[PDB]
């Protein structure tokens, strides 16, 4: 009944609010799974510069078992939802190994302003250009500013600049 | 003559003392495993080779207990264990004799096995050899 | 001890994969 | 023509440079494997397949090794090892051609063999494959 | 009949993401598998039964050579022309000179 778009096969993938909702079904959810739960880690980046939950709610909740609606039809399954806007900072950083993720959009210009973008790096070998991403993200973070606290373990793939 | 051979690899996280229900079905002589029974119900009398591997959960535990049974009598068993939380296969390999009407699957005793996708890191395979 | 070392083999028919096997263990120095 | 299968789990302990005797004989057509030597006398010459699977023994030993030997050469290995002192299956599987009257048996080549007495853990199976 | 069936172990320790080039045939009947290639090739299409163990072979420090076997045995229809080969994705694999610990091994079941 409901609406879902599930993404594979992208060691990158970058979409605004919009760019995941656009049969304007109420309670639709964006998927994401990672190519594998072993060899890959999943990490995410929202630009609450919009308030997405502002024009609609939007929270994300992570699963192991393929479900489009189900997982979160008993949301009670509560699997570390996280809201995705009641962010006390800029940025939100967010990163998650399990098998498979998911953003639910549900109603209880900016269409283009807000922008989500997600990475997975091989924990044992990663790659430059992952590598490198993972450095703009890392930069950006420390300031988005109070170069305080930016815990993006980044193990095997210290960045070329400002990093060791 | 009899043709009768299936393979299927596992595809969802099962934990506890549940049984394994292979699901991602590669290959399917004959149609007498049900991925959804995750059983290989026999109709053709006779011997059979089954070789099974399933993979622990990372991070998770430390002891996997996987024992294959053919009906209501545990025939094999497999330990995987590891202290940091590595993976490790807790696989076997039995020829069983089985008659007609007879039910064989890979039970769970205790722990939380992979959740492999497509990967089929955890299989199960089997095969006949020879007819009653 | 910690460390780790970890192993992905595969084995494919024209590339597509038809087995995965995983090597994952650390000796404890 | 002709129909040979075995497949026999180990019931009782074996440390020591020695031949495993596996005594817990599940389905022994063609009776070509003697428990007593734990030997498989080939009559019949052709090609064979032999799975073995050993288990360690968990809290005395942290490396063992099996090698699965046709008369006094070695024609495959394994070595199960672990720090910690957990349990980890030495395991293989080989196609061999075996000539008339010769002898396959495992052999382990240091550590200490684990073996349910009815868990059957550690498992020996074989069959012929093609006959001469 | 089809008469095909093979097993070969590994001699020199393989790296990166290569495939595995089992070279020591123990037996080979049927020549439809290269040793040097490490693959086998089905000239007979039909069912086959394959299974692959390597040792892996690495760690880091005191320092000590981590082994694990990583295993599998799968059941695959094979057609004519089809390439059947195990390929490491990333890791070490051990290789003995004559050792043999590293096993490929395969055989037809039904000719299609
Ligand atoms: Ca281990
Ligand atoms: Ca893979
Ligand atoms: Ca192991």
């Amino acid at each position: 009944f409901w609406c879902s778009t599930l993404v594979k096969g992208v060691i990158y993938g970058s979409y605004s609010v919009s760019e995941m909702f656009p049969k304007n079904f109420t309670n639709c959810t964006w998927t994401l799974e990672n190519p594998d739960p072993t060899k890959y880690s999943i990490y995410l980046k929202f630009s609450k510069k919009d308030l997405s939950c502002s024009n609609f709610s939007l929270l994300a909740y992570q699963f192991d078992h393929f479900s489009h609606e189900k997982i979160k039809d008993l949301l009670r399954k509560n699997h570390s939802i996280m809201q995705l806007c009641n962010s006390k900072n800029a940025f939100v950083f967010l990163q998650y190994d399990k098998n498979f993720i998911q953003i639910r959009r549900v109603f209880p210009e900016e269409d283009q302003k807000s922008f989500f973008e997600f990475l997975v790096l091989n924990k044992v070998s990663p790659s430059q250009f992952g590598c490198h991403v993972l450095c703009t993200w890392l930069e950006s973070c420390l300031k988005s500013g109070r170069t305080e606290s930016c815990g993006i373990m980044y193990t095997k793939c210290t960045c070329p600049q400002h990093l060791g | 003559v009899p043709r009768v051979a299936f393979y299927a690899g596992l595809k969802n996280p099962h934990e506890g003392y549940e049984v394994l229900k292979f699901d991602d079905v590669v290959t399917n002589l004959g149609n007498n495993y049900d991925a959804a029974s995750g059983k290989f119900t026999c109709n053709i009398p006779g011997t059979y080779f089954f070789t099974y591997h399933v993979l622990m959960r990372g991070g998770d535990g430390t002891s996997m207990w996987a024992d294959l049974c053919k009906n209501g009598q545990v025939r094999a068993s497999a330990i995987a264990q590891d202290a940091d939380q590595n993976y490790d296969y807790a696989s076997n390999s039995v020829i069983l004799h089985l008659d007609a009407g007879d039910e064989v699957f890979i039970k769970l005793d205790g722990g939380k096995a992979h959740g492999g996708n497509s990967n089929k890191y955890s299989t199960f395979s089997g095969f006949i050899i020879y007819s009653d």
